[PDB]
């Protein structure tokens, strides 16, 4: 899903966004809350195709940051691909209140056998992006755990390859 | 050391 | 989303399906033409949650194929998550018939500046899995090349990390 | 040596 996006920069000269270079592409690494980025809808894993009509292809992360830093004007224009490689898995808690997977640093590392996670095809080495529509990127494992345990029996998670 | 792993 | 399929074996006891294990899940890797698989709408990238009531979670490729082979009866039931189409990139040939990337051994090595590939954010060190719905995994670079060049102006490709 | 690369 490709969409265009226009940011109006802060009070303190910034848009609240850090990017990373992966395989000659540019991706949203971190979105600060209530930032110009947040208002517009940017998320971890979103791909930045161009900034101000200039292709991001092959850029270093540092470079993308210089380009965003040396931004002429208060408005920044970004062509965006909505997070690619994303998946969604809906699981159901069992009697013990588990869905059946282990995680560590927001990443799913193993799938418990014969669990809801197994029958619904949860993947390993994937980050946990949203839980029941609620963002958890940047949260500590304990916070994620609380969101999980305070959810109902239905647990729908959006994940993404690490 | 702790494994710091979580179970869901 | 998720659906159940009933595959009737062909005259030679096969269903024309080829699976592969990724991140502790199972996915459709090859579907042959005019097979039971192709007729129930099976496609590369579809995830196989169950085979004959049994969870595929954590199987090896070899195991999956062993299960398909040993399947008793003339019917094979599978539970499947249809692919989300999140690994797809669409490019337009320029006036030179050129989409804008270099590949070798089926994988993308670099992106040409100011091209459609560059504009649509194509990634390097990714395997070319599909070209306009057509499966090209395991084909020679020359074959891939002919498919690409005899394609229309618009080329859509499914890619996967190497 | 040849690169054996293809241009698409």
């Amino acid at each position: 899903g490709i969409r265009e996006v226009i940011l109006c920069k802060d009070q303190d000269g910034k848009i609240g966004l850090r990017l990373k270079s992966v395989d000659n592409g540019i991706f949203v690494q971190l979105v600060q809350a209530n930032s110009p980025a947040s208002l517009v809808g940017l998320r971890f894993g979103d791909q930045v195709l161009q900034i101000n009509g200039e292709n991001c292809a092959g850029w270093s992360s540092d470079k993308a940051h210089k380009v965003l830093k040396q931004a002429f004007g208060e408005k920044i224009t970004m062509t965006i691909r909505d997070r690619p490689f994303e998946r969604t898995v809906t699981m159901h808690k069992d009697s013990s209140g588990h869905v059946g997977f282990i995680f560590k640093s927001g990443k799913i590392t193993s799938i418990v056998k014969d669990s809801s996670a197994a029958r619904n095809g949860l993947l390993t080495d994937h980050h946990i992006c949203e839980i029941n529509g609620q963002n958890v990127i940047g949260l500590k494992d304990a916070q994620i755990a609380d969101i999980l345990s305070t959810a109902g029996t239905v647990v729908t998670i959006t994940i993404m390859p690490a | 050391a702790p494994t710091n792993e979580f179970y869901a």
